[PDB]
């Protein structure tokens, strides 16, 4: 399951990045 | 108005339960049951997360093992645990502020939701790391302690706790968007 | 061969628990862009490629792309394994 | 040129493209893109299965030269023999470099018996490589637990008398 | 330093044994002090490593 | 299927590899020490190779090293040549650089 866990990492990281984008988009407004 | 309050407080208590699971697996007594009943002699391992017990009856330390890069994975693991707990507590704190206004709001609540999401995001990574490490510990011939019992214990319930953490997060933040 | 287990065999149960939890985590994120509604939309996301209706980027649409990439990788790996 | 990038991300996100009047000159891009990503993922699947088939591995160190260019994997020879003398007396670059390293490595990389050398290879998780005569090497290669292997050609050619 | 031979070669040099029947490599420094018959087995220095299972 | 079958390929780079197959023919120079080596070997693998070579048709033996090299170069890999390491490594450094020496030497001797 490790080899896939590496993909889990990029998944979660993309999640957090998108959340940050949501935050700054809440900052413009 | 009683409805939104019941939703919010319910989510608070649920996340408190999740915190109880966090403490639960942070205080695991044996994270895997273990055995080596060699026809040597009968053996029964009970591997706590930081505490490999044997069972006459005994419990032992055994923490921070092989190898190196794995130890660093443990560093990221524990740090992820600490930040996990921090996001939890910040969540409950923002909940308490909501209580103080019950005694932004939305803008605040969503924040906690986000952090709780982040919290849920971290521990689910963290446990992976831990399980990752654990498999690695098994993968490298665990000194002598390589049980055939191999099965998850206390922490899996914490995985559910992170689940209901995300759940209560979604519920209270929905209670916020319903506004 | 136990009825059911053979299908389960190519990919470990733990990996399943992981993909489930991970999907649940992805699911709520769409709602953040907006307990039932957008979670249902995520149920409309896993079902088909990944996500929709996002007014150009916004926020969660890129989550949809990452999720698409994600499910793509997993199903590929699965099929390769069974092969 | 931002909303279009967004939409492109919404193309990779799902099949490929959409917001064009029927083809026009837009949908064609996403069609070719779809065929493209399709061949890609397919190829990815095939190749990934290919590792899962044969699974033929070969660490990274395959010759005396390999040993000489690294320090992660220790290596030595038997004491009081022709092999140690070989490295000590070699004027050949690669062998001289190996001797220079071995003669001063700590802990000692030399062993008193072939048996001791074999044990060191077997218990060092691959962090030790042993230099010995091809004859002993191929004999050991046929003994349990079949965890050792002879790699590369012989460094020299001689005989027992 | 002491120029003293040990091992099987020493046994022959100092008269402790009359003949050596073992995997004794024919070399110049040895042939200078003892005699060797023609080769009964051929060999060469080699490298043996622990298999490979890096997963 | 392509990558799979491709990865299955055998790493024919030794005498044992040659002895276990019949798809790739192999031989030696005539009137020399190499042919005599196989003809006189009591070693299993070499005996098996000699048994095959001495009766293969068409003949797998050549009159000159040059003829052996040409046969290797023009046989699409269906011919492998047994020759002394010295000639082998020399040829390996000659155009069109299409030949290679594989595996360790079968024996150790010298020219006088
Ligand atoms: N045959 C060698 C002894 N020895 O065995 C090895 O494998 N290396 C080595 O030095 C000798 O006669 O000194
Ligand atoms: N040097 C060899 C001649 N010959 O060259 C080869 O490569 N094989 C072979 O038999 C001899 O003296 O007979």
């Amino acid at each position: 399951l490790s080899n896939v866990a590496g993909v889990f990492y990029i998944l979660v990281g993309g999640l957090g990045l998108a959340m940050l984008v949501a935050l700054i988009e809440f900052c413009y407004k | 108005k009683t409805s939104r309050r019941g939703r919010a407080l319910l989510a608070v208590a649920l996340n408190l339960l999740a915190l109880l699971f966090a403490t639960t697996a942070f205080l695991t007594t044996y994270w895997c049951q273990g055995t080596q009943r060699v026809p040597f002699q009968l053996r029964r391992f009970h591997t706590g997360i930081w505490y490999s017990c044997e069972e006459g009856e005994k419990c032992r330390s055994f923490i921070d093992l092989a190898p190196a890069s794995e130890k660093g994975v443990l560093w990221l693991s524990v740090v992820s645990e600490v930040l996990y707990i921090l996001l939890l507590v910040v969540g409950f704190s923002l909940m308490c502020l909501e209580l103080l206004h019950s005694s932004d709001g939305l803008k605040l609540n969503a924040f906690a939701a986000v952090f709780t999401v982040l919290s849920g995001l971290l521990g689910m990574v963290a446990h992976m790391m831990y399980t990752q490490v654990f498999q690695v510990t098994v993968s490298l011939g665990p000194e002598d302690w390589r049980p055939h019992s191999w099965d998850y214990g206390w922490s899996f319930c914490l995985a559910w706790g992170s689940f209901t953490c995300c759940m209560a997060a979604s519920v209270t933040t929905l209670n916020s968007y319903t506004k | 061969k136990p009825g059911v287990f053979s299908f389960l065999d190519p990919l470990a149960y733990e990996i399943w628990m992981c993909i489930v939890f991970a999907y649940i985590g992805v699911s709520v994120v769409l709602f953040l862009v907006s307990i039932f509604n957008s979670l249902w939309f995520s149920l409309g996301a896993f079902m088909q490629q990944g996500c929709d209706i996002s007014p150009r980027s916004l926020s969660g649409r890129i989550v949809g792309g990452v999720w698409w990439f994600f499910t793509l990788i997993i199903i590929s790996s699965y099929t390769a394994n069974l092969a | 040129i931002f909303n279009s990038l967004w939409f492109s991300l919404g193309a990779f996100m799902q099949q490929g493209c959409d917001i064009s009047p029927r083809s026009l000159s837009g949908r064609i891009v996403g069609g070719v893109w779809w065929f493209f990503t399709l061949i890609i993922i397919s190829s990815y699947t095939a190749n990934l299965a290919a590792f899962l088939t044969v699974e033929r591995m070969v660490s990274p160190i395959e010759s005396a030269e390999d040993l000489s260019k690294q320090t992660e994997i220790a290596y030595g020879t038997l004491d009081s023999g022709s092999t140690k003398e070989f490295f000590r007396r070699s004027k050949i670059a690669v062998f001289d470099k190996m001797w220079t390293y071995m003669r001063s490595a700590e802990p000692s990389v030399f062993v008193r018996t072939t048996a001791e050398g074999v044990a060191r290879v077997r218990k060092s998780k691959g962090k030790y490589a042993y230099l010995l005569e091809s004859t002993m090497n191929e004999y050991i290669e046929q003994r349990k637990p079949c965890d050792t292997m002879k790699v590369g050609g012989n460094l020299d050619s001689k005989g027992y008398g | 330093d002491t120029k003293i031979w040990n091992g099987m070669v020493g046994e022959l040099v100092y008269g402790k044994a009359d003949i050596a029947i073992a995997p004794l490599t024919i070399t110049l420094v040895r042939e200078e002090v003892i005699d060797f018959s023609k080769p009964f087995m051929s060999l060469g220095i080699s490298i043996m490593i622990k298999k490979p299972q890096k997963s």
